[PDB]
């Protein structure tokens, strides 16, 4: 299995900084793509960011000003460092690791998605 | 549990034991059926098994895929010699066999048991309504797409209707799916796993195809002052390990150009050891004659050239670098097929490099000007790309090999040539870069 944890959750007042660590324990021979997730209270699940092979980013219209996305695949993991941030980002955020691939010498593996717990942001 | 498995390998097999763990785990995986399973094994390792086995202790019918129809027959005469109840709806039978095993299909209880469907008759319309029942009774236990690789636009392969085998699996979700593929590449197997629309949890088992008893090594033809005398001390030390023993099995030089090829089998004669050139271009007499004086011991070494088996293979030396990693891990991997340590070494050469390098292009250009297969150009140069890499790369051997394959990396405390002694490759490649 893969232990994801988030770290780097704070509350910053408007118009602050913050970064967010997300690490992938375990042994991984490589990952599709990590997308952070953002979910508000009383709101459906809205898709933030997302890191593909070949360093490839996908974010939303709105969200792409303030956040940016940057992976490391030797060290499989992904920060998502937020500037001018705004009140409105105030959700808790969560990470996909989509499609990871797992092995051993001895050649089982898995190639299940995990989930991290997630991470809480505040803002003024 | 294991003894329903164990008694079905000894009784409808023959086979006393497992021959390698890592397919005993993969045949109980897919025995238990909890999630699809993904097993990747090179030829002869048994990788059949893995879905006929439990196949044979199945509750129901299972449907394999294979691409062409000369294949189904094959497996068919190998599972009736061993007088297993398969059967096939390819419409290979003619009307009155067509209508009895639709007549068994359709009825309860279906006597076959193991059914080798194409995937075009699979998606015939006029085998829908059976198909329709199949699934409604609930008879399919497994959905097995034998030769998946072909799916992956990357691959060597492409099947049209192994696209529509992914709707299929979306059909009749009850069921586990097993893919299957000879040789299996990350990429390769995203796609298969994309394309063929398994569940999220896939129970990879895959073949490492790192080898204890392998020696990886790579010299560079220009550091080399004079490359046919590394080459005759290369093939004496392999050959001949100690006074007593003497010389030993054979061992294998693979070459593009035949004309090189000839030269250097009558170089490494000259200088003391026999070489038989056995180039493509040889009568087919001429040849059969070379692989027999080759397969008894009177010859010590054969020049491969394009094309080659023996039980024990000393050694294998490429003159020149593959065109596709795949093809110098095939070529490498007869090496040392005996328990005894054995060698393999690249004279990678820039000059050799770029003029396959070249060939790969103006194939591709051919392959464009077809208009077709144009994933699978970009996967042989990417091939190609990874083999240079591997020649240049500096670090443990295996290691790369196992990242281009996608296999975990191996532990090699000994028969490497970076790990033994990385100062060595640090001063090698530093004497290439100088000489670059
Ligand atoms: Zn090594």
């Amino acid at each position: 299995q893969v232990q994801l944890v988030e770290n780097g959750g704070g509350c910053v007042k408007a118009g602050g900084s913050l970064r967010l660590s997300c690490a992938a324990s375990g042994s991984i021979f490589s990952i599709n793509r990590m997308t952070w997730y953002r979910q508000a209270p009383g709101k459906e699940r809205e898709w933030v960011a997302a890191i593909t092979s070949g360093g490839s980013t996908n974010y939303a219209d709105s969200v792409k000003g303030r956040f940016t996305i940057s992976r490391d695949n030797a060290e499989n993991t992904v920060y998502l460092q937020m500037n001018s941030l705004k009140p409105e980002d105030t959700a808790v955020y969560y990470c996909e690791a989509y499609g990871t691939y797992t092995l051993a010498p001895t050649g089982e593996g898995e190639y299940d998605d995990y989930w991290g717990q997630g991470t809480q942001v505040m803002v003024s | 549990p294991e003894r329903r498995v164990r008694s079905t390998l000894k009784k409808v097999f023959g086979f006393d034991s497992f021959k390698t763990p890592l397919q005993e785990s993969a045949t109980m995986a897919v025995v238990k059926g909890n999630k699809d399973v993904f097993v990747c094994m090179p030829t002869g390792a048994g990788k059949s098994l893995c879905y006929q086995l439990p196949a044979l202790l199945a509750k129901g019918i299972t449907i394999v895929v294979s691409p062409l129809i000369a294949l189904i027959q094959d497996q068919v005469d190998h599972l009736l010699t061993l007088k297993v109840r398969v059967s096939s709806l390819n419409s290979k039978l003619s009307a009155q066999e067509r209508k009895e095993l639709l007549a068994d299909l359709e009825r309860e209880k279906p006597q076959t048991k193991i059914l080798y469907i194409t995937p075009e008759m699979a998606a015939s319309s006029s085998f829908q309504p059976t198909l329709n029942s199949l699934v409604s009774r609930h008879l399919l236990s497994y959905l097995v797409v034998d030769e998946a690789h072909c799916v992956s636009q990357w691959g060597h392969d492409f099947r049209p209707d192994y696209l529509r085998l992914g709707a299929l699996r979306s059909r009749l979700g009850h069921a586990p799916c097993v893919a299957l593929t000879a040789t299996a590449t990350p990429q390769v197997q995203e796609d298969v796993f994309a394309a063929l629309h398994l569940k999220k949890p896939v129970a990879i088992f895959k073949t490492p195809c790192f080898r204890a008893n392998l020696f990886y090594d790579v010299q560079f033809k220009e550091l080399i002052s004079d490359p046919y005398g590394n080459l005759k001390d290369f093939c004496l030390k392999a050959l001949g390990q100690e006074a007593d023993k003497g010389l030993s099995g054979c061992g294998i030089v693979y070459c593009r150009t035949r004309e090189a090829c000839e030269q250097l089998a009558i170089e490494l004669s000259c200088r003391g050891v026999n070489a038989k050139a056995y180039h493509a271009g040889l009568k087919a007499s001429e040849r059969t004659l070379v692989q027999n004086d080759w397969m008894e011991e009177k010859v010590p070494v054969i020049v491969a050239t394009i094309s080659f088996d023996k039980a024990n293979v000393r050694f294998v030396a490429h003159w020149n670098i593959a065109k596709s990693m795949a093809g110098y891990y095939q070529e490498s991997g007869r090496a040392g097929r005996d328990g005894k340590p054995s060698w393999c070494r690249l004279y990678y050469s820039r000059n050799d490099r770029d003029q396959v390098s070249f060939l790969i292009r103006k194939e591709v250009a051919k392959l464009q000007e077809k208009r077709g297969n144009k994933a699978s150009d970009k996967a042989t140069i990417m091939a190609f790309d990874a083999l240079v890499t591997f020649c240049e790369e500096l670090g443990c051997r295996h290691a790369a090999i196992a990242k281009y394959f996608g296999d975990a990396l191996p532990a090699c405390a000994k028969g490497c040539d970076h790990c033994q002694n990385p100062t060595a490759v640090r001063r090698r490649l530093e004497a290439l870069e100088r000489s670059s």
